[PDB]
């Protein structure tokens, strides 16, 4: 929403609608912490044991 | 759990070389408290879920 007060670029739909009122808010979860999320229920199937110094071969889990 | 033990799992037992034991149920563990080494002074049955050890019972095998 920094792009829509600076009017040397003429507004978009997305700033048409900001000056109309309405404005959609950043996304709840980002696309890095759902990738996060992911990552740490992938790696919770290797996860055997807290002293995680190595992951476990997964042909045993 | 505030805290967790951590014990080396065996697969089972590989008696004379010639017959394999292995335990029944796939909610308990075989174990030993004794981690640097391939076999150990003493080993105990627990379940995964909570520690919960018993010697081991021939009718567990």
């Amino acid at each position: 929403y920094k792009r829509c007060s600076n009017g040397r670029s003429v507004a978009d739909l997305v700033c048409a609608q900001y000056y109309s009122g309405v404005m959609v808010l950043p996304g709840v979860v980002d696309a890095e912490k759902l990738h996060m999320y992911s990552a740490s229920l992938i790696g919770g199937m290797a996860l055997g044991g807290i002293t995680a110094a190595a992951a476990l071969p997964f042909s045993y889990a | 759990p505030g805290d967790f033990v951590n014990v080396l799992a065996i697969a089972g037992l590989c008696v004379n070389g010639e017959i394999a034991l292995t335990l029944r149920e796939p909610g308990l563990v075989l174990f030993t408290h004794e981690l640097q080494t391939y076999t150990a002074t003493e080993y105990f049955v627990s379940s995964r879920r909570m520690f919960e050890p018993r010697k081991p019972t021939v009718s567990d095998f």
